[PDB]
RNA sequence: GGAGGUCAACAUCAAGAACUGUGGGCCUUUGCCUAUAGAACUUAUAACGAACAUGGUUCUUGCCUUUUACCAGAAC
RNA sequence: AUAAAUUUUUAAGGUAUGUAUUUAUUUU
């Protein structure tokens, strides 16, 4: 969403997520379980 | 000086006082909104309500019968 | 894929809820 | 006996709890298990710990009706670096 | 996912929100004897149907 | 007259998928039927914020000597 | 033929409490 537009509003600049994405996809396979359960915690915050 | 009161306090004495404006918690708006209406068995030698109470009833001598056994 | 194996919930239970597969009985 | 089994564990977490709280904590690295395992002589309580284990946990559902066998394990209590501790259980003859 | 209290296996879990799973009557309809396993039903099922 | 402002005030922003005005006919002002005109902004993996905090009350739990402070789910 | 990981802290609840500590002269 940022990019393909060309034409937008500004927003005030803590509402810019940069780390939102990470988190949303999976947290693949190598990355130790401390990790792994930083990405579940970030989740369970988000859905609720 | 332990004494059965003999009293109550009249709201009256509050009423006089002045203000203070301390602000509580549960003051602060909620539902601003009002709603309106439009052979062998013989051998034995033995040949062939609701009670206005508590202690009196057969709940409790249940319980009493369980618990403190 | 929690299957029914494991719990409602490690709140008051405390373990960690951790489960994993056992070994052994397979066959 | 499942229900007994979890009972252990909360039990223990719970008098663990007591030492815990008894000063201000329930922090986990403060107390490595050898605080509350080492025999008195080296200054522990000696605590003799069979909480530990790992508990069959088995779908309960059918566990309701077929008795379907142990099929996985749930940890019962932990650590933080393991080790392991060994279980009164298995220091006393079975009575058969 | 909460809802029905499951985890999908990389999931957030969360508290059952209708706890009370626990009553059942001892009832014939969904029985083993009437049953057939095939097949074993894994939750992603129970979250994507 | 045009462009602008990290300027101000006054309106309006969540619903039968939904706005307002006007004409004609009926009941008798509301309202109903019909004709007609205009419709900013916000909406369909539904919404003013491709973001995300706290509080109150009422219940269920968890910490568990008691109150603040709290644990994690729900409703308002 | 397994990748399933809860927590974590602050105040409150020999002594508290109470008493007197007038100095600088209010008209006959
Ligand atoms: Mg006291
Ligand atoms: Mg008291």
């Amino acid at each position: 969403f940022p990019f393909n537009r060309t034409k937008g509003k500004m927003v005030r600049a803590q509402d810019v997520a940069l780390a939102k994405k990470w988190f949303l996809q999976h947290p693949d396979e190598e990355y130790p379980v401390k990790v792994k359960v930083s990405y579940q915690k970030l989740l369970k915050n988000y859905v609720l | 000086s332990h004494r059965p009161q003999l009293e109550a306090r009249s709201g009256a004495k509050a009423a006089a006082y002045t203000p203070t404006g301390i602000e509580h918690a549960r003051l602060l708006p909620g539902h601003t909104t009002l709603k309106y209406r439009k052979s062998w068995r013989k051998g034995t030698a033995f040949g062939r309500g609701y009670i206005n109470d508590m202690t009196k009833s057969e709940y409790h001598q249940e319980f009493l019968h369980k618990h403190v056994r | 894929s929690y299957n029914g194996i494991g719990l409602k919930s490690a709140k008051g239970s405390s373990t960690s809820g951790h489960v994993q597969r056992s070994l052994a009985s397979n066959n | 006996t499942e229900p007994l089994l979890d009972i252990l564990v909360k039990g223990e977490t719970r008098i663990q709890n007591r030492v815990k709280l008894g000063l201000n904590s329930k922090m986990p690295t403060r107390f490595p298990p050898a605080v509350f395992y080492t025999p008195k002589e080296l200054g522990g309580l000696g605590m003799i710990s069979a909480s530990h284990i790992l508990i069959p946990a088995s779908d309960l559902s059918w566990s309701k009706q077929t008795d379907t066998g142990i099929t996985h394990f749930r940890a019962g209590m932990t650590h933080e670096d393991e080790k392991l501790i060994p279980t009164i259980f298995r220091y006393i003859t079975t009575w058969e | 996912g909460k809802a029905l209290n499951n985890a999908i296996p990389g999931g957030p879990k969360f508290e059952p929100l209708y706890p009370r799973e626990e009553e059942e009557d001892y009832n014939e309809f969904n029985s083993i004897d009437r049953v057939i396993f095939r097949v074993p039903i894994r939750s992603e099922y129970k979250v994507a149907f």
